[PDB]
């Protein structure tokens, strides 16, 4: 018994039967009104499903979704216009009706979405997913116009609103043509995707998809909503503890809900991946905006703790007795400049060969610094640096040459506050750069007396520059045939008077000069 | 007595070391808008303008800047940027519409501080420098032009800051900090260095500021107040007056004070003393010992208070901190409606017409509950 | 999204906290109470000195909290006017084991003359085990017989509300069934984050609202003497309900719902239209999450405004442009009045005359400490002056 409504559908129903017949048998209601006892029932359901499937294909979904050519595409592609009445009420309730009647061309699914933030964050992922398994479909979100009663679908404002949606995708390109599709012309064998959304309740109605692939799509949707719900641990222990409720909504209170939950991957790209969390923000879409700042909070402490231990390991290591150059840079950055001193390098004529004297000057001051308790800091394997670790902190020194001056800088790094400042300041009183320069110059002056520098001009320069004479020096100078010449000509001699003070006399045209650090009567007696 | 929490601030990126004396704020482009000058040891000076994170401009000296400043040192009526290095060099910059200076001259090395002011009273502005070895040197500009040396002073205690304030005779002076909460007065760039003491460790570091305003419109010519701070944590404000100093007030704190500036946050003409410690505990004290404490939860390398042009092209009071994480924080909403803490009942009592306006209302302002009931009715139930 | 004027609020003091607090940390007293998570309780007040005031923040020690116990919530109230007394309630967790043991302490000094002494109250505890994790300690006032009775209410980890009534005879707070007095507070699915119970003065009716972690908001118009539910409405929003407040814009009641992932909204005309007239506050979701909220008069105009405190350190204030100055195409709306900023996320506020002048200060508890904000004294001083002179002139014109 068959209805007379499908009078011209004789070929069409011949292609939806040899199609829905081959599921068990191997090789509204008015319009569709060897165990032989159940064979007739089995054979009738196949014809009923064939009639239903032909109804949707040939009388429900050949319609349009929504200068002449411009409006002939925006209406075809549903970008501009309004959704046809078919995809408003009849299509959903008819495809769903293709469930009670046995029919292997329609699927179903569901979801929970414990909150409805994630609808934008589910739609894009579903679009990418559909495009990946089949680029044929084109996602169109036909939201119902607010306040409109029925078919009004204009391609979340006003919260607490049970937002409708009709996320749809279809083979726009393959029109005028109705392994991907499960069926084929046995007839409008075209497929369709319909994803109705009612508040927090998903519903898939994949039709004519490949069976395995369609089931995979549904399961992927299920897993996607599962992962999105698992990305309610912002809800759990970011939002909840933003009010200071660390004990109330803990972790694990879903396949992605396990005691071993990778927080970093689920505060990242919204998908299922193909320090304690329960006090993270203690005393420091909305998912990627709320957990993103948590990530920064958790990195800004990891880096700080990386630096803090570097600060302390060197302290303890040096307090008992080749650190990297970057370590030195960090040490200087973390420390304060306290004092400095510079002095002239007179042997250079330009400041009125010389480099070797500067290095010699460099070494003899280094040896002085060690003699008061300073340790040389070796340069790490890929300018002299000395340290003196103290219980109060670390005191560092730098030696370098710029232009024609010798500069020493004293850093400090605290780690009883005055117990480090006094230690810092006392070293400043012991630098004695002026006296050291005085003595070094006088000693080097006694390296030509004993054997083309104009020694007279240099002596005049030195006398003018330091007429007084530092109190911490030891050497002395006085102005006013056993001689020796000096290419003008100057007479020099050297007797080792020990009244102990090595002394010498130099005379040139009759001007004469007499050349004779610690923490004169012999200068004038030598006549 | 009370603490506050300033909110709005500008963070400027700045990598390099500096001395607590190599930062200042002043007008370099001559537009009545202040910029920020910072001089670091690597051989670069950065000027910050408006509120851009990056520096407005850079100046390339030759080595190890030790002090920077801005002022009319050439006595041409304009403003110029002065930079002094460690080996006694001296650079001039004309930043008015890379960046090599326009003038170079060598001076004695071991420079530590800077001051630019008319110290004698001749009407020409002179330059004063302090050195690491208790030596102070004065200079002048002379048209040719060149820097000509002048009187030079020897001291015993370490010099940390130089300032110019009005003397008892109404003439500019030159004062220099001396350890042990002391200071030395120099004498004239025509026995030689007078000393005064204000008990703690005799080697305690000390900083000094002077020329504190006392009214509105007196900035043209006026001083008399100066402030001293010590590392052990004592602060003092004193007045020159005639014979010796008068101790206006003294305060003992429990931090390591290392800076001293003056600002005007209330905006009533008077200038408040601003001090900062190594741990970031900023103190702001008016001339009546009304302390306001701000606490930036960081560690401080350098501090600077003054007028600055941050937003909408208009000078505003500002505080400037340098931190160990290559960041300079500029706090610029720092204006305070008042210093102390008060309420409407006391504030409305000061105005005189209130007692007439309420006696005409029959209510005798002798019962505080009635007054507050009436005020609540007036403010919250207008009809 | 643009402020219509300047913020008239000036900061007075700021007291720093060693550790952070929570949204239930703030409580009443004119004194204020702020409890830290690590058992630290501070009592804020101000003191007079001739022609000045000084903030005071003193620490208080409560008896039966061990040094490892973590404080979860605190609340306070005063006994109903027939009797006297200040009651404080602290719910903490003793960290014994992987999951701690929740506890409830109710401090109330029954000795005469020391009911309001917080020092004596600090050690008068009545320890009580819970068998559930407490969420929020609220208080309500019900009408029993012919006299008012103030009772405690506590959300629990079990989706239920537990009433703790005092026993007059034996002077102790004991749990009693909730459905006896609050029939609208049964059959819940989520944990009540915030609960509001608004009375109608001179009327045996009441309006109860609650929002839970699920976003479910329920409001019920309930008669007290007959103990029946006159009406019930419910909506299902997105995020956890940080706050619900029942207020009148001027019958004609309305509710304000402040969630964590939606702009704060106001439902208008409760008794006549239910939950359909939804006016959303424009651009109030641009500063992280709305943690706290408040509904009070900030402009001294006699008409309320909405204060919203966010996690992005913002203190927005919204004003109602009612049809009393009708612009029908825009009339009866909320516009952003002004906006302030802070240094730390704001967790709670009050609106209390801390200073004692009649002007209401706005205490704001943030992550780093407690800020006190006063109205701009210069602005308010002249406003009182002009209003007073207008009243005097109009009374001279009238009364003659």
């Amino acid at each position: 018994a068959l209805p007379t409504s499908c009078r011209p559908w004789l070929p069409a129903l011949a292609w939806y039967l040899r199609q829905n017949l081959l599921i068990f048998l191997h090789s509204f209601e008015q319009l569709t009104q060897i165990s032989i006892v159940q064979l007739e029932e089995k054979l009738r359901g196949a014809a009923r499903q064939a009639l239903a499937d032909a109804i949707i294909e040939l009388q429900l979904l050949p319609a349009s979704l929504c200068r002449q050519k411009r409006r002939t595409t925006q209406l075809e592609e549903g970008e501009v216009g309004t959704l046809h009445p078919v995809f408003a009420r009849v299509a959903q309730r008819w495809m769903e009706f293709m469930v009670q009647i046995g029919c292997a061309s329609v699927s179903r699914s569901s979801a929970h979405m414990v909150s409805r933030f994630l609808l934008p964050s589910i739609l894009s992922e579903f679009t990418a997913l559909v495009t990946s398994m089949a680029g044929d479909t084109s996602v169109r979100i036909f939201e119902q116009h607010l306040g409109s009663e029925p078919e009004i679908f204009g391609p979340s404002p006003r919260p607490a609103a049970e937002r409708h949606l009709l996320l749809l995708g279809r083979n726009f390109l393959q029109w005028r043509r109705p392994a991907m599709q499960r069926f084929e012309p046995g007839a409008p064998r075209q497929r369709l995707l319909l994803l109705e959304v009612v508040d927090k309740k998903l519903q898939l109605l994949t039709y004519n998809w490949a069976p395995d692939l369609g089931a995979a799509l549904g399961r992927a949707l299920v897993r996607l909503v599962q992962w999105q719900n698992a990305r309610a641990h912002l809800i759990f222990c970011l939002l909840s503890q933003k009010l200071g409720l660390f004990h109330h909504y803990g972790q694990l209170d879903n396949p992605f809900l396990l005691p071993t939950m990778e927080v970093e991957t689920l505060i990242r790209s919204a998908s299922p991946p193909l320090f304690p969390f329960d006090e993270a923000l203690r005393d420091i879409d909305p998912v990627t905006y709320h957990g993103q700042q948590f990530l920064e909070i958790k990195m800004a402490e990891r880096r700080e703790l990386e630096r803090q231990m570097k600060m302390e390991n060197l302290f303890v290591t040096w307090q008992q007795r080749p650190i990297s150059a970057g370590e030195l840079e960090t040490l200087k950055q973390s420390s304060r400049l306290v004092h400095y001193c510079a002095t002239a390098m007179l042997f250079d004529p330009a400041a009125w060969w010389l480099k070797e004297l500067s290095l010699a000057f460099l070494q003899q001051y280094v040896q002085y610094l060690q003699s008061i308790g300073f340790v040389l800091v070796p340069l790490r394997p890929p300018t002299y640096h000395l340290q003196r670790a103290l219980p109060g902190g670390i005191i560092l020194m730098e030696l370098a040459f710029q232009g024609c001056y010798f500069c020493v800088k004293q850093f400090a790094l605290e780690c009883l506050s005055m117990l480090f400042t006094e230690e810092c300041d006392k070293v400043r009183d012991l630098m004695h750069v002026h006296s050291f320069s005085y003595d070094f110059h006088l000693r080097l002056v006694h390296q030509h007396v004993l054997g083309g520098y104009h020694l007279t001009t240099f002596l005049r320069h030195f006398l003018a520059h330091h007429p007084d004479g530092p109190h911490f020096g030891r050497n002395h100078i006085y102005q006013g045939y056993h001689m020796k010449p000096l290419r003008e000509y100057a007479l020099v001699s050297a007797w080792h008077s020990s009244g102990d003070f090595d002394v010498s006399l130099l005379v040139c045209h009759l001007q004469f000069f007499v050349v004779l650090p610690r923490l004169f009567p012999p200068l004038a007696a030598e006549v | 007595m009370r603490s506050v929490s300033y909110v709005q601030r500008v963070a400027l990126e700045f990598s390099g070391s500096l001395f607590p004396h190599a930062i200042c704020l002043g007008d370099v482009d001559n537009d009545t808008l202040n910029e920020l000058v910072v001089g670091d040891t690597s051989g670069k000076v950065s000027v910050y303008k408006n509120d851009d994170s990056r520096p407005w401009l850079t100046c390339s000296c030759q080595g190890m800047l030790t002090c920077v400043g801005v002022g009319d040192v050439c006595n041409k009526g304009k403003n110029l940027l002065v930079a002094v290095s460690a080996e006694g060099w001296f650079h001039l910059f004309d930043l008015t519409p890379e960046q090599r200076p326009v003038f170079k001259q060598h001076i004695p090395a071991n420079t530590k501080v800077m001051l630019i002011s008319d110290i004698d009273g001749d009407g020409c502005r002179e330059l004063v420098v302090g050195y690491t070895d208790r030596v102070v040197r004065a200079f002048r500009w002379e048209e040719l032009g060149q820097l000509v040396s002048l009187k030079k002073w020897m001291l015993e205690g370490q010099v940390d800051s130089l300032s110019v304030t009005l003397g008892p005779l109404g003439l500019p002076e030159l004062m220099v900090s001396q350890p042990g909460c002391a200071y030395a007065i120099l004498l004239c760039t025509w026995r030689d260095v007078v000393l005064h003491q204000t008990i703690h460790n005799k080697n305690v570091s000390t900083h000094l500021i002077g020329n504190i305003k006392q009214g509105h419109g007196t900035e043209s010519s006026g001083s008399g107040l100066f402030a001293l701070c010590t590392l052990d944590g004592t602060l003092k404000l004193m007045e020159e007056m005639e014979e010796a100093d008068k101790l206006l007030w003294s305060v003992q704190v429990d931090h390591q004070l290392f800076a001293l500036e003056k600002l005007d946050v209330t905006g009533n003409g008077h200038e408040e003393v601003v001090a900062c410690a190594w741990d970031g505990q900023t103190y702001i004290i008016d001339h009546n010992r009304t302390v306001v404490r701000f606490q930036v939860d960081e560690n401080i390398r350098a501090f600077c208070a003054g007028l600055y042009a941050c937003k909408e092209g208009r000078n505003s009071p500002c505080l400037v901190y340098v931190t160990f994480n290559q960041k300079i924080y500029v706090y610029w909403e720092v204006q305070l409606e008042r210093m102390e803490s008060t309420n409407l009942v006391k504030l409305l009592e000061t105005k005189p017409e209130y007692h007439s306006l309420l006696q005409e209302l029959g209510v005798d302002p002798d019962d505080l509950p009635v007054t507050r009931a009436l005020l609540h009715q007036t403010l919250y139930h207008p009809d | 999204a643009v402020a219509a004027g300047p913020c008239p609020l000036r900061e007075d003091s700021f007291t720093r906290f060693s550790s952070q607090s929570n949204v239930y940390g703030l409580a009443g007293g004119g004194e204020l109470l702020a409890a830290t998570l690590k058992g630290k309780v501070l009592g804020f007040r101000y003191q007079d000195l001739r022609q000045k005031i000084r903030p005071v923040a003193k620490e208080l020690q409560f008896n039966y909290i061990p040094v490892d116990a973590e404080i979860v919530s605190i609340d306070t109230f005063n006994k109903s006017p027939p009797k006297r007394g200040l009651v404080v309630g602290i719910t903490f967790i003793k960290d014994s084991g992987d999951k701690g043991s929740p506890f409830l302490n109710i401090y109330c000094d029954y000795e005469p003359g020391s009911e309001y002494n917080l020092d004596s109250i600090a050690q008068s505890c009545l320890n009580l085990e819970l068998q559930f994790t407490p969420f929020q300690l609220c208080h309500a006032e019900v009408q029993v017989g012919d006299q008012l009775e103030t009772v405690f209410l506590l959300s629990g980890n079990d989706p239920a509300i537990h009433l703790y009534k005092e026993n007059e005879g034996l002077h102790q707070f004991e749990e009693q069934p909730v459905e006896n007095l609050f029939p609208e507070l049964t059959n819940l699915t989520s944990s009540v984050l915030w609960l509001d119970v608004h009375n109608f003065p001179g009327t045996s009716r009441r309006l109860s609202a609650l929002g839970c972690q699920s976003g479910y908001v329920r409001v019920a118009h309930v008669d007290q003497r007959s103990r029946e539910v006159l009406q019930m409405w419910s909506v299902l929003q997105d995020g956890p309900i940080s706050r619900v407040i029942v207020f009148s814009l001027s019958d004609e009641y309305s509710v304000l719902v402040a969630s964590m992932l939606e702009p704060a909204v106001v439902y208008r005309d409760l008794l006549n239209r239910g939950l359909e007239d939804q006016l959303l506050l424009p651009g109030s979701d641009q500063f992280d999450s709305v943690l706290c909220s408040l509904v009070t008069d900030v402009d001294l105009d006699g008409r309320p405004e909405v204060l919203v405190a966010t996690y992005g350190q913002e203190l927005l204030c919204y004003k109602y442009r009612g049809p009393e100055s009708g612009l029908p195409e825009a009339q009866h709306g909320f516009h952003l009045l002004w906006q302030r900023s802070f240094s730390s996320p704001l967790l709670a506020m009050a609106h209390v005359d801390l200073t004692g002048d009649g002007l209401q200060e706005l205490a704001v508890v943030s992550l780093k400490g407690v800020h006190i904000l006063q109205h701009s004294l210069i602005q308010a001083s002249e406003l009182v002056l002009t209003r007073l002179r207008h009243q005097v002139e109009q009374r001279r014109r009238r009364l003659q």
